Parts: structure tokens; C-alpha cells; sequence
């Protein structure tokens, strides 16, 4: 069948703090948290999509994540969603993660990197559920009534849902410029880098292989990998590539259905 | 309830962009000048101001 | 009126039109970031609930 | 009901069948990016990214 | 309360815990929990990592 998760890639965004009180661009950035489930089960959204390996194959063990315009994978274990206590994880697909948490004031999501370092993103969120009915209990009893309620299902069929993708911007970098002696070289590897220099009318355009200027210093040329080839996301934290925009459409998993609670 | 839709900002550098109106509920748009964006690798749009 | 019942209104569940009045306001982004700051009065439906 | 420049082909049978993404991925994304307003978008997306 | 714990040579936990009523308030006029991504900068004091 269709494998819509081939034209999407993980990205790196800006997190408010990384679990220690300082802000840096993390691969586990937290987007909006939706909690319209009656029994109280949250749909958190990463920036780095999950359940798929680097090779675009459905794997219950490899999770994709971005690092320096390069996609790596980490083990599904160690994926920790935490609140005042320690939550429980139910579902896992795409960018979305289904969690159930004790009452608290903030939540963080953390994973292990390729070289085994904790990458964590934390966001303020006043989570405090009220079970459906007229009594404010905690856990279900072994003798009681049945009331209708709503929750998120594990099915991934047609859902009639929208999330918007667009082509990633021109990623800036400075490592790919190497100044040896009155000249610089541009690193390669498949990234059709766009370059702009000022020395001697400069050189404007995009290349595909190694290039040398022989004329000016580093502080006139710029490295902007175009990449293209793959929809990233419509996130507020990364710029666009054109004013009228292009926009795409992807179905999100985990729709809403009726069930019965005790 | 409502859902606030915030499309990704468009940063045109070494130039300017002009705001336009659209027919959307409570639509809002603005332009800010003098910005110096930063990214993970380094601040793009070499034009200083 | 924003902040109370009926901040957004639709003639029908299936209707395409919408009238929302929620005082969505924009702010100038901080130096060295790309984030589109806004402020907005919380939803009226939650506070009526 | 979908259109490609001046093609006007049914969305169920795109002219890039089969393996549109494999043969030309960038063209596939650009072609899908002009049909967001068309009602027949989901069948086109199904046909674009489905080939054995 | 707060306790501190270290492993011994033989992987035996050694700990000690003391009664201490810890309840911080951030400087300002809101009692927020973690810093936001758009707001003011207010002076405050902290311990530095330097060992000079
Ligand atoms: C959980 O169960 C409720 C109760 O059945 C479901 O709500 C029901 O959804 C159907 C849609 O298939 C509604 O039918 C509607 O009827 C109006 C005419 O009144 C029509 O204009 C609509 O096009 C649609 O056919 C039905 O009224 C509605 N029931 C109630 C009491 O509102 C709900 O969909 C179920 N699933 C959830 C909540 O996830
Ligand atoms: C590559 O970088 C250079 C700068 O390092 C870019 O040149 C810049 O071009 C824009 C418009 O083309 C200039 O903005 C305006 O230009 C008019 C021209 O008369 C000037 O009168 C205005 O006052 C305003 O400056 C900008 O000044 C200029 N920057 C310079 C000369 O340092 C160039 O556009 C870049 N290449 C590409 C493809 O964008």
C-alpha cells in the first residue's frame, strides 16, 4: 500500500529549554499538545518522527531524527515522556506520541542520541484531568456503572485530518568553507550548495561539486545547502522559501472514537 | 473551541516584502524590518540590515 | 465578544462561514530568533464550561 | 480532475504511473503542490506514492 | 527534604537525607515554572561554574 512517510524528514527546531535552563536547537522540539480526550490521554507531537528507520522502512525499533542535515536513527527504548511523575506510552507513529500522565505542571520528552547522550525538550503545560462522571476518583474500581466517553484509537485508517508540509528552506552553514591559503574550498557529499561571494564581482549561483575562489577570504562567501527533494513541515520556527507558499497534506493518525468507562 | 493557525514566517532579505490582505476570519498580517535571523549552523541572509 | 461565550460562531456544523472575534495580536520578534510571537485572549468555550 | 500544466488528466490515473516518486520525486512533489485546492487530491496522492 | 546518595566500592548505596523546605519563586510578578520563548529579561543572581 501507500507509504506516505517517505517524503517527510525529521527537522531540528528551537526548544524553550533543554531540561537544564538553557535554550538550544534540539531535534526533539515539542509542537502543540492536544488533549481533547475525555478520559485524559494526551497527543504530544515531536519534531523528529518516530517508528521509521533511516531507510524509510516501517520498523518498530528505529526512530528517525535529524542532525546537521543528516538523518540518523536511535533505539525506540529510552523514549521517556515525563511530567511530575513518569507517564505511560500507548501509541507511536509519525510525529505523534500518545501518553497518559499524572497531574503536573510541565512535561518533557527525551531520547538517546546516536552517541548515547540525552536530548530533552521541556514545555510548560498545566495538566490536571477530571474523570467523566460525578466522582473525582483516580483508578477504575471492580464494581460500578458504565458511562460513554471519548478517547484516541490505535487504528490508522482514513481519518479525514490535515497536517501541512512544505519544502525546507536554504539551510545555512559555515563548516563547509575551508580556507587554506588565499583560497577556500566547499565541502561536498551531494548537497547542491548555493554560494554568494563579494570578491571581484563575486560568484552567484549553486554548484554541485568542489569549488575554489582563489581570490578573497572566508568572510565573503556563504554556504546555503538547498537540499530540496523532500517535504519537511509547516512549523512556526523555520522560515519559508517563497511568499505564496506551496503547501501539502498529510493525514495524522489516532482519530477519536466513543468507548465506555467504568 | 478555535485553533490558531500560524504559518511559517517568510523572511525576505536584501529586499522587502509587502503585506497583503486575505479573506480569513480575524486575519492578521504584519511586516517587521531590521531583523537578523539565526539558525543552527549560522545566521543566514548575509545582508546586515 | 472575546473571552466569553460565543467568541466564534457558525450558522451550522456543516457551514463554511465563520465569525470569530478573539483579539489576536502580533508582536515584533526578538533579535536573533524566528518565532512569530502573538497574544490572544483564551477561548470562551473553555471558560463557559 | 487533476491538471498538470495543460494535461487535464483524471486523478485516478496519473500519467507518471508507475513509481512516480522513484522516477522523479521532485516533479511528484511539485505536481502534488498544485492540487491542494482540488477535491481529488487524496486519490492522486495515493497513486503517486504506491508502486511495487 | 533532600537526600544525597553515592555507590560504595561494593555497589552498596550510601545515602543521607535532611529536612529542608525548598520552595522557590521566580523573580518578577508571575510565578511561572519554566522560561518562555518570548518575554522580558530581568536581572537576577546565580552561582557561576568558575572555580577561581
Ligand atoms: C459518538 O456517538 C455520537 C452519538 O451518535 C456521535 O455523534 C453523532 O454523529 C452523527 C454523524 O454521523 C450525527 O449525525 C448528524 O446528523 C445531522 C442531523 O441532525 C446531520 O446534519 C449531520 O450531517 C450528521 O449526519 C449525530 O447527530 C451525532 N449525534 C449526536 C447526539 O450529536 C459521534 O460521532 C460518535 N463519535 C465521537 C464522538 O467520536
Ligand atoms: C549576494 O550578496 C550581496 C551582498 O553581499 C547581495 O547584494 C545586495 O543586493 C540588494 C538588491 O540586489 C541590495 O539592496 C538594495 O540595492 C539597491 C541597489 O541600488 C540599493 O540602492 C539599496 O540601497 C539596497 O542596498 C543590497 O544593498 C546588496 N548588498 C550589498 C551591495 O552589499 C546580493 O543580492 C546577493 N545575491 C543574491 C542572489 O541575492
Amino acid at each position: 500500500h501507500f507509504n506516505v512517510y517517505k517524503a517527510t524528514r525529521p527537522y531540528i527546531a528551537y526548544c524553550a529549554d533543554c531540561g537544564a535552563g538553557h535554550s538550544c536547537h534540539s531535534p526533539v522540539a515539542i509542537e502543540a499538545v492536544r488533549s481533547e480526550a475525555t478520559d485524559g490521554m494526551l497527543k504530544i507531537q515531536f519534531s523528529a518522527q518516530i517508528g521509521i528507520d533511516k531507510s524509510d522502512n516501517h520498523d518498530y525499533t528505529k526512530i528517525r531524527y535529524a542532525d546537521g542535515h543528516a538523518i540518523e536513527n536511535a533505539v525506540r527504548s529510552s523514549l521517556k515522556v515525563a511530567t511530575s511523575g513518569d507517564c505511560f506510552v500507548h501509541g507511536t507513529m509519525g510525529h505523534f506520541i500518545l501518553a497518559k500522565c499524572p497531574p503536573g505542571e510541565f512535561l518533557q520528552v527525551s531520547i538517546q542520541d546516536t552517541r548515547n547522550a540525552v536530548r530533552a525538550c521541556r514545555i510548560q503545560y498545566h495538566h490536571d484531568p477530571q474523570p467523566v462522571g460525578r466522582e473525582k476518583f483516580t483508578i477504575r474500581p471492580h464494581y460500578g456503572k458504565e458511562i460513554p466517553c471519548t478517547t484516541y484509537q490505535q487504528t490508522t485508517a482514513k481519518t479525514v485530518e490535515e497536517i501541512d508540509m512544505h519544502m525546507p528552506p536554504d539551510t545555512p552553514d559555515r563548516t563547509l568553507l575551508s580556507q587554506q591559503s588565499g583560497n577556500v574550498k566547499i565541502t561536498v557529499g551531494g548537497k547542491k550548495v548555493k554560494y554568494n561571494c563579494t570578491c571581484g564581482t563575486g560568484n552567484v549561483g549553486t554548484t554541485n561539486s568542489d569549488m575554489t575562489i582563489n581570490t578573497c577570504l572566508i568572510e565573503q562567501c556563504h554556504v546555503s545547502v538547498t537540499d530540496h527533494k523532500k517535504w519537511q513541515f509547516n512549523s512556526p520556527f523555520v522560515p519559508r522559501a517563497d511568499e505564496p507558499a506551496r503547501k501539502g497534506k498529510v493525514h495524522i493518525p489516532f482519530p477519536l472514537d466513543n468507548i465506555t468507562c467504568r | 473551541e478555535y485553533k490558531t493557525v500560524v504559518p511559517s514566517p517568510y523572511v525576505k532579505c536584501c529586499g522587502a516584502s509587502e503585506c497583503s490582505t486575505k479573506e480569513k476570519p480575524d486575519y492578521q498580517c504584519k511586516v517587521y524590518t531590521g531583523v537578523y535571523p539565526f539558525m543552527w549552523g549560522g545566521a543566514y541572509c548575509f545582508c546586515d540590515s | 465578544q472575546p473571552g466569553r461565550f460565543g467568541d466564534i460562531q457558525s450558522r451550522t456544523v456543516e457551514s463554511n462561514d465563520l465569525y470569530a472575534n478573539t483579539a489576536l495580536k502580533l508582536a515584533r520578534p526578538s533579535p536573533g530568533m524566528v518565532h512569530v510571537p502573538y497574544t490572544q485572549t483564551p477561548s470562551g468555550f473553555k471558560y463557559w464550561l | 480532475m487533476c491538471v498538470l500544466a495543460n494535461a487535464t488528466f483524471p486523478c485516478f490515473q496519473p500519467p507518471c504511473v508507475p513509481c512516480c516518486y522513484e522516477n522523479n520525486a521532485e516533479a511528484t512533489l511539485r505536481m502534488l503542490e498544485d492540487n491542494v485546492d482540488r477535491p481529488g487530491y487524496y486519490d492522486l496522492l495515493q497513486a503517486a506514492l504506491t508502486c511495487r
